[PDB]
């Protein structure tokens, strides 16, 4: 388990959420969005050595396969493994809105 | 459900004169909830102003939007040619989006006299089922002309299909083209046929006819 | 500086389904909200509904709140206005437009629009007819196409030659179900012996070219 | 949609599949599997640039992001999307056993 | 050299879950089987069950078939053996070995072996009591640990300072569901009352260190 | 559901000489099927041999197996001391895997009288509940005993708690610790005690005997 309760407590080298925030005008120019003006979509990154959180049996057997042949290029990378919502309010027209977008917030990782 | 209901149907104004059209919300919109975009022939909307009086980019000083509320009116002040179109409003304060019936804004011109003239069914399309005949307008103003055939002395009864060009660039007039399509039916039956139009030149109605004849 | 591109015109059956799509030169689509409005033969504009990329939340109005359909595909960089349960009325010009930040804005980029017609017709025609008149000083004349389907037509004359006095009308519809329109002409009695009266129809859909002449 | 169909009939650049042999005792030291001798697991491999194969909001984001800021490091990855399972044949004392090992082997790629 | 460790001993109620574990030191743990094996005192080997790894496919034995459940985990490259509704009998030292390759094997890597007690007692004991002779050469005594709980409990003589002759018994246990091991040492008779003789017993479970001599 | 057999149940030799344990399985186990351990006291098993005469890394060229069928033979040759400990041999060719009953390998050496001591029930013993009588025989061979109390003449082994000891290392022999367990219901009620013994390794079985006294 590599989620914020973990990844940003501690200093990781490997596979971890890392931080993120993202400007919904500055960053993606969606002039849409009425607030939050931006919001914490975090990233994971950092190698994925032998037995990390691997999601399958297949990210677990590449693994195996990669700690021996580092130069056959086939280590799982770090991907989210869990996604959050992410409530917004934006106006149609003159109409409050507050609907809950999906898939916005990685809260932990894994590495398939 | 809210309804923007522009003014006037149509304007017609010399270049230059100051253009100011107008748009009436059934409801209430903010200062800044309104739109004006220009329609050319054949072509996309172009927008000119929204909110009100906020000029989109690259849009020409003369084009001055103003109104709050209800009432809004877009204004053109020193009418260039290129400014004789089609108008329409926009409100977005309300889902849904709703554009006005929108507004003909054309040249005004020295009225000009129709140069009728009729025309008798091809050889190529009598030797078959149907006939039909052509009734010109060459070049008039302000278009306001209204049309009806003469089946051997007598008005018409839906069998008249008539288009009408748009106002030409070099000559700045309108053409109609009125036909009476018949089949064989109707025409081998009677004798009389003639084109009345009747049009705003001090009661004086033209009506060039003709005979069942050939060259 | 946006460029957005619709498919091309399209002809359809009662009853089908039609799907147009806009093309949005990447840069400006992930950040755009999407409208589309159509507009009916010689009628006002309609707005249809809208859709806000990546997010993938459109909203129509209450009119086709059933049977159209806005997405998009950030990929193909494009959204597609897909409108099933097709009808007569359902005829007429679809823009896509942009709108300039807010789900329902003014929109300052639009596409070049994209016809769809939708009859119970075959492409068949056009079936032109040459015809003349007749102290007249000066005269006209007409050659009129016909009857043909559907209506993306052109007709230049003599080979794209006389520009002047040329008056090519608008194609109505018929109750045939199909167009006809006219090329009228006027032109000086002084013009008999011409020897060049060529009337080119070029119907773009079925592979047809016409050149008739007019007389007596 | 980045499947063995596709991947495999282009030589691609980007994230997408590739193919992988992995024999059961020289490369994972299973010398308990009778048959097969070893199997065709693959991996994903190769960039994930803006607009490919985004498997969620987050991952469109992440990547019109990263695009516009390649120095945060922060580009979504290749990572398998569809994996099919390998049957196999191994031995209990003397009963024959064939199971199906599930998510096994990788058949299409998405960048996450 | 590979080691495999399994947890401390533990002490449970009957009708309880224990979760006995191991750990691969390092490396070779998927490469590998792992099977439990179990030792009642004084008896002989019953075979738990096994486990492969990486892809989870448990054989355990029929005898078993319902309440052991025997995972690993890569994780942390242990894996875990489980015994749920213990009888008295389930009480015993629980091995686990890696198997030479197949899912039965000759397991060739054990682990140090955990003791698992099952029995209705709580922490307590022990009741240390000396053992006195009252004649001829070269007489033994000894000393006594009586109703302790659990199993674990050493005693030397004289803080170690003795160890010929000294004989700790094996334990056992009574209808009273503790236990009481004796213990003794031959000594001379020339050495009697002048050198002292400490039965320093010890009971790691709980805090206990008793001591105690002889005379007669 | 394959039981082993392995014999004889103890076998006693000294160091130099051959050891031939041998296992007769339930059903066949082919070959390659069959594998034989070592247990010390407090040790966890070591492999020897697998399948047969196959012998695990590291292990002294005295081990080696061998037999097929149902009829596997574990053979030491020159017996070293750190040799002396229990035997089982494993079956792993049919689910569940089985163990033989074991065999202990004891050395073997003269004979030897047990050097049987008593003890009384201690006064700080007699005094919580009530105390239990310690008996104890030192070091005797080939542990071939029986031990029975005594009451004025009686006791019905219902309180023969009684365990030997490992084998000695120094020398080999070995030492019973029975208990005596009661209470002063029939203790303060009865004066002779006794524990009767009898080791064949005696030409006379003996019985030491005692009256509560004191110092």
């Amino acid at each position: 388990a590599l989620d914020t309760n973990y990844c940003f407590r501690n200093l990781e080298e490997n596979c971890c959420v890392r931080p993120l925030y993202i400007d919904f005008r500055q960053d993606l120019g969606w002039k849409w969005v009425h607030e939050p003006k931006g919001y914490y979509a975090n990233f994971c990154s950092g190698p994925c050595p032998y037995l990390r959180s691997a999601d399958t049996t297949h990210s677990t057997v590449l693994g195996l396969y990669n700690t021996l042949n580092p130069e056959a290029s086939a280590s799982p990378c770090c991907v989210p493994q869990d996604l959050e919502p992410l409530t917004i309010l934006y106006y149609v027209g003159r109409t409050p809105k507050v609907e809950q977008l999906s898939n916005m917030v990685v809260k932990s990782c894994k590495c398939s | 459900e809210t309804v923007l209901t522009q003014s006037p149907g149509t304007l017609s104004l010399s270049p230059g004169e100051r253009a100011t059209l107008s748009c009436r919300a059934s409801q209430s919109l903010g200062s800044s909830y309104l739109a004006w975009y220009q329609q050319k022939p054949g072509q996309a909307p172009r927008l000119l102003i929204y909110g009100a009086s906020s000029r989109a980019p690259g849009i020409p000083d003369r084009f001055s939007g103003s109104g709050s509320g209800t009432d809004f009116t877009l204004t053109i002040s020193r009418l260039e040619p290129e400014d004789f179109a089609v108008y329409y409003c926009q409100q977005y304060a309300d889902s849904p989006i709703t554009f006005g019936q929108g507004t003909r804004l054309e040249i005004k011109r020295t009225v000009a006299a129709p140069s009728v003239f009729i025309f008798p069914p091809s050889d190529e399309q009598l030797k078959s089922g149907t006939a039909s005949v052509v009734c010109l307008l060459n070049n008039f103003y302000p278009r306001e002309a209204k049309v009806q055939w003469k089946v051997d002395n007598a008005l018409q009864s839906g069998n008249s299909q008539e288009s009408v060009t748009e106002q030409d660039s070099k000559d700045s007039t309108y053409s109609l083209s009125s036909t009476l399509t018949l089949s064989k039916a109707d025409y081998e039956k009677h004798k009389v046929y003639a084109c009345e139009v009747t049009h705003q030149g001090l009661s004086s109605p033209v009506t060039k006819s003709f005979n069942r004849g050939e060259c | 500086q946006v460029q957005l591109v619709q498919s091309g015109a399209e002809v359809k059956k009662p009853g089908s389904s039609v799907k147009v799509s806009c093309k949005a030169s990447g840069y400006t689509f992930s950040s755009n909200v999407i409208s589309w409005v159509r507009q009916a033969p010689g009628q006002g504009l309609e707005w249809m509904g809208g859709v806000i990329p990546i997010v993938d939340i459109a909203n129509y109005a209450q009119r086709f709140k059933g049977r159209v359909t806005i997405t998009a595909d950030e990929s193909t960089s494009t959204t597609y206005m897909e409108l099933s349960s097709l009808r007569s009325e359902d005829t007429a010009v679809y823009y896509c437009a942009s709108t300039l930040g807010l789900v329902l804005d003014a929109m300052d980029y639009w596409g070049q629009g994209t016809l769809v017609t939708v009859s119970s017709a075959s492409t068949k025609g056009p079936s032109v007819f040459p015809l003349a008149p007749c102290s007249e000083s000066t005269a006209a004349l007409g050659c009129l196409v016909k009857d043909y389907f559907p209506e993306p037509v052109t007709v230049s004359w003599n080979s794209g030659a006389l520009t002047s006095g040329v008056h090519t009308f608008p194609a109505v519809l018929q109750s045939s179900g199909l167009y006809s329109l006219s090329s009228v002409v006027t032109v000086p009695s002084s013009s008999l012996g011409t020897k060049t009266y060529t009337c080119n129809v070029d119907h773009k859909p079925s592979n047809t070219k016409v050149d008739k002449r007019v007389e007596s």
